């Protein structure tokens, strides 16, 4: 279920994170290929994914938002007057979905 | 503008084997003592080349230890101990 | 000294873009360069790379000053730009105030302690002599915060006296994985909100790197000239074996070239 | 050199795209008989 | 020519669900919470109340 | 024809809402140039620009 995600999201470490990215980042540019097709268009999409990886990781770092957040526990509920049912004459109930 | 083109070297230690006597100078130029992770970094920096110096100079503090035995000036052609004496 | 960052530059927005008199100084840069290198959140390198780039391009009329260098060298160290740091460290070494004003007090997060430390943590150990040798001009000593790291027993029996995890009870001796968005590290002291990068030993690192830039040269076509030789193969093959590591092959200088001349030609050649 | 190169690359890519762009959407209304000045095309094109 | 200086701000983030509760729970002086809405009770089948 | 006229007026908008007229004479030097005596422009759209 979500708990392995959720603690999953609460184990790994940033910093170690962008390092690793870079890591790869850095072997991903060192090879040439521009060989086959498939090898053509394979390396750009594990690129961007390395980069916006660390862009995210980096907006965390330095940011007041923890990531177990987006696996959320507790959930809010809208006020009652913003969502009320309407009272009409002889006992008709409009209400809200 | 010039460092744009030099060839500085290639692996080379000489000077970053005297870094060790070179830092102890450049830091008890004032208040600062080399120890620890330059202390107990020389017994990993010692065996670098066969010059003895930098490395029976340690000792003039406190270390007076190196890695617990001092076999080093009797293990190497080179030229023979040229009187070690530590004394 | 505010917090806030864009308290500042909506004042310098308003003097940049004024009329004669207003405009701004080589003081009002150093204003508002200090006011972003110490935010408390966000990014903000890219913002000095503009502050930088508009004092570049209105330079008759201003000139860098002790402090622009200093201010230049704790942020381009706090973020990991660490070139752009040492290139400017040059600067401040051609003043009198050495990196006493750099350094500062001790707060600040120790701007010193910094380009010391990531100095080493990333391979430039050459220029870290070069510190070394700035700071016995007229600085007093290497702050001991820039002095923190990791046969005898390296678990020492003798060090825990002296640091928490003895007869006193706190026990401020470091523990390890206290999880939550904090450094376990030290990373010096606790600043430089990105992670340490690790120079192996002080080994392999930025002497194969560097060799990179001989290497540039030969697997670029446009930079090298030469002259007629095997048409355009003699110096491509030493890149083919440069690559791999090195087998012998000591024959000659066969690049002997420059880098670019740093020339800038209108018409054509 | 590549810092310059790509400085004046850039510089006149987004001129003549300017100018091409200004031209483009300007002629489709010169050719209905439709008056406009050069500003408002100009400010949506900068921002293009 | 000092122009009137005037910072906004708009800030928007997820929520820690200590941040929810905070919002939501109110303590009676008895100490009970009682911000959970345990039962999905609409409204009464009685009057509606 | 008028629907889609419409729509193309939101976003046309959408793109400049923000540009405003903050200051007078920004300090720039760069100017475009124009030839009137290309003779290419005809004195009608030459006129107006």
């Amino acid at each position: 279920g979500a708990g392995a995600i959720r603690e999953q999201l609460a184990d790994l470490d940033l910093r170690t994170i962008i390092d690793y990215s870079f890591a790869e980042w850095k072997e991903l540019g060192e090879e040439g290929s521009t060989g086959n097709e498939w090898e053509d268009r394979k390396v750009g999409r594990r690129k961007d994914f390395l980069v916006r990886r660390m862009e995210l990781v980096k907006h965390f770092i330095r940011t007041n938002i923890e990531p177990e957040w987006m696996v959320l526990c507790l959930l809010p509920v809208l006020p009652p007057e913003l969502r009320p049912i309407i009272q009409i004459d002889g006992g008709k109930l409009m209400s809200s979905d | 503008r010039e460092l744009k083109n030099r060839p500085p070297r290639r692996w080379s230690q000489e000077w970053e084997v005297e870094l060790a006597i070179k830092i102890m100078s450049k830091v008890i130029e004032l208040g600062g003592i080399p120890t620890i992770g330059d202390c107990a970094i020389i017994l990993r920096a010692a065996i670098k080349a066969p010059l003895p110096s930098a490395f029976l100079i340690i000792l003039q503090t406190t270390h007076s230890l190196g890695y617990r035995f001092g076999s080093p000036l009797y293990d190497e052609i080179i030229t023979l101990c040229l009187d070690l004496g530590e004394l | 000294n505010c917090g806030i960052p864009e308290v500042a530059f909506a004042t310098f927005e308003n003097m940049e873009f004024g009329e004669d008199y207003m405009k701004p100084d080589t003081e009002t840069y150093n204003w508002v360069i200090q006011a972003y290198t110490r935010a408390e959140s966000y990014d903000r390198v890219q913002d000095v790379a503009e502050l930088l780039g508009l004092m570049v391009e209105d330079h008759k009329r201003l000139q860098p000053n002790m402090r622009t260098h200093v201010l230049l060298v704790e942020c381009f160290t706090k973020y990991c730009v660490i070139r752009e740091a040492i290139r400017h460290f040059r600067a401040l070494k051609n003043f009198e105030g050495g990196t006493r004003l750099l350094h500062s007090q001790g707060n600040f997060g120790d701007p010193l302690s910094l380009y010391l430390r990531a100095l080493c943590r990333e391979g430039r150990i050459e220029e870290l002599l070069d510190a070394l040798e700035t700071m016995a001009k007229d600085n007093q000593p290497i702050p001991p915060r820039a002095m923190i790291l990791s046969g005898y027993e390296v678990d020492y029996m003798a060090r825990y006296i002296s640091e928490g995890g003895l007869t006193g009870e706190r026990k401020r001796w470091v523990p390890r994985r206290g999880k939550t968005p904090l450094d376990p590290d030290v990373e010096g002291f606790i600043y430089s909100n990105p992670v340490e990068t690790s120079f192996k030993q002080r080994c392999l690192e930025e002497w194969k790197i560097r060799h990179r830039k001989l290497l540039r040269h030969l697997r670029n076509e446009g930079p090298a000239v030469l002259g007629a030789n095997a048409s355009e193969s003699d110096y491509i093959r030493v890149e083919e074996r440069l690559k791999k590591i090195i087998k012998g092959r000591e024959k000659n200088i066969l690049k002997p070239k420059a880098a670019s001349k740093m020339v800038v030609s209108e018409l054509k050649e | 050199g590549s810092p310059w190169g790509f400085l004046i690359g850039a510089e006149l890519t987004i001129a003549q795209s300017r100018i091409s762009l200004v031209n483009k959407i300007q002629k489709v209304y010169r050719s209905q008989g439709v008056q406009i000045h050069n500003r408002h095309i100009e400010i949506i094109v900068r921002q293009i | 020519m000092i122009d009137q200086y005037k910072h906004q701000q708009l800030r928007i983030g997820s929520v820690s669900p200590q941040q929810i509760s905070a919002w939501a729970t109110k303590i009676l002086p008895n100490g009970e919470i009682v911000g959970e809405v345990t039962k999905p009770y609409t409204f009464h089948y009685k009057t509606n109340k | 024809r008028t629907s889609d006229a419409g729509y193309l007026t939101r976003r046309l908008v959408e793109v400049v809402q923000h540009i405003v007229v903050r200051r007078r004479d920004c300090g720039t030097i760069r100017g475009i140039s124009v030839s009137p005596q290309n003779s290419t422009m005809p004195e009608r759209i030459l006129i107006q620009t």
